């Protein structure tokens, strides 16, 4: 290893990937396997790319007296354990959804994903921006308007009607 | 067309007819 | 995958296959028939072709026969097919004896796409690359 | 009066019209 | 972008020309 | 108002104005 030197690029860099980056994933890990290892970066074969990173660098004192890059309400993320994960290129999208159907499997744990930056904030796991290039989504959600929307409920009837 | 033309048919419309009908529409689209 | 049940990889090449005089009752003995080697391979065999060594893996639990899942062949033994000699290391240091390029190994580094360990299609080229160089071949870049 | 012939040549009930008519068939029927 | 009451208040492009938006919005696809 | 346009000001556009228009649609209609 190395000294001081070693720790700030080790932190520029990885909190440079929370600067430029695209998305951040906070997560546990106890009993992480390298089945982990094996599992983002195998997902990063056909779909995902060296593009991702995920590092443990919850060595804390360096990851986050490490981020004047502004990186704020991030000391409540810095409890116990974490494995850092940051997107440079690419769209924040599948990233966030590899983790939450990664630890759901029970590989290692979530941390109960205890939330990461651009939101800047603390812990929900929601559902913005996996839909995106699904826009077919989109496309069912018009609901056909004025059709399906109808033969639901102004044809209901006739099916739940008589009685 | 107004919409009070269109309810009031699909509404009466008989029955015999009419669940030979709008589910004859729900057997078209979707 | 989750760590091991069972497995095991012994053979020569699929040029001919199930063969007994080089493995025989070493082929398997666990509960796994030495004569039921010869279906389940040469369904995918005889499908693609034969004369390249494939290993696999056996899983066996409780029930009759075994289920094996095949993958890749050794990047090692291509070098007899289409490099240069026959046989293999020989003298390897001693002299420069086989010379391979970039060209070259280039599309049979692309065959196993499921078979890498890389995000990188540039990286995973140097590993085949000690591939060719364990018999000491000097590579032309 | 019709039935497939006025659907088919319906097919418009601007979504203002279509939700308006949903509503309205709710003032009826539900 | 951000015409919003209007692209909304368009569906007077009734059903048939919504089918049209959603066609066009995918296809040259599977 | 001509469709064309108003699939052309939507299809290519980025995500976000995309998501934001979904959900006031959530509102408006339905």
């Amino acid at each position: 290893m190395a000294l001081n030197l070693q720790d700030k690029q080790a932190i520029v860099a990885e909190v440079s990937e929370v600067a430029k980056g695209a998305l951040s994933a906070v997560v546990a890990d106890s009993r992480g396997v390298t089945v982990d290892k094996m599992t983002e970066l195998r997902k990063a074969g056909r779909e995902a790319g060296v593009y991702m990173r995920v590092v443990r660098n919850t060595l804390l004192r360096r990851a986050v007296e490490g981020t004047p890059f502004e990186c704020l309400k991030d000391a409540f993320v810095g409890p116990t354990l974490i494995a850092y994960s940051m997107e440079h290129p690419g769209a924040a999208a599948r990233l966030f959804k590899e983790f939450a159907k990664a630890n759901a499997k029970f590989e290692v744990k979530a941390a109960a994903f205890e939330g990461e930056l651009i939101p800047a904030s603390q812990i929900d796991r929601l559902a913005t921006l996996p839909t995106y290039e699904e826009a077919i989504a989109r496309l069912m959600a018009t609901m056909k308007e004025a059709s399906a929307g109808k033969l639901v409920r102004t044809l209901a009837a006739v099916r739940d009607a008589k009685e | 067309s107004i919409t009070k033309d269109q309810i009031i048919e699909a509404v009466a419309a008989m029955s015999v007819m009419d669940v030979v009908e709008l589910i004859s529409a729900m057997e078209e689209k979707f | 995958a989750k760590k091991v049940q069972a497995y095991v990889k012994l053979q020569v090449a699929a040029g001919m296959a199930n063969p007994s005089p080089p493995v025989g009752p070493a082929l398997g003995q666990q509960g796994v028939n030495i004569m039921e080697f010869c279906k389940a391979f040469n369904a995918k065999t005889d499908s693609i072709e034969k004369g390249l060594p494939i290993p696999v893996v056996i899983t066996v639990y409780a029930d009759r026969s075994f289920t094996f899942v095949t993958k890749t062949p050794p990047a090692a033994v291509l070098l007899k097919k289409a490099a240069g000699i026959k046989s293999g290391s020989g003298k390897p240091n001693k002299d420069k004896v086989g010379k391979i390029s970039r060209a070259q190994l280039q599309e049979i580094a692309q065959t196993k796409a499921a078979d890498m360990t890389g995000a990188d299609i540039e990286a995973m080229t140097r590993s085949i690359e000690g591939t060719a160089r364990s018999m000491g071949l000097v590579v032309e870049d």
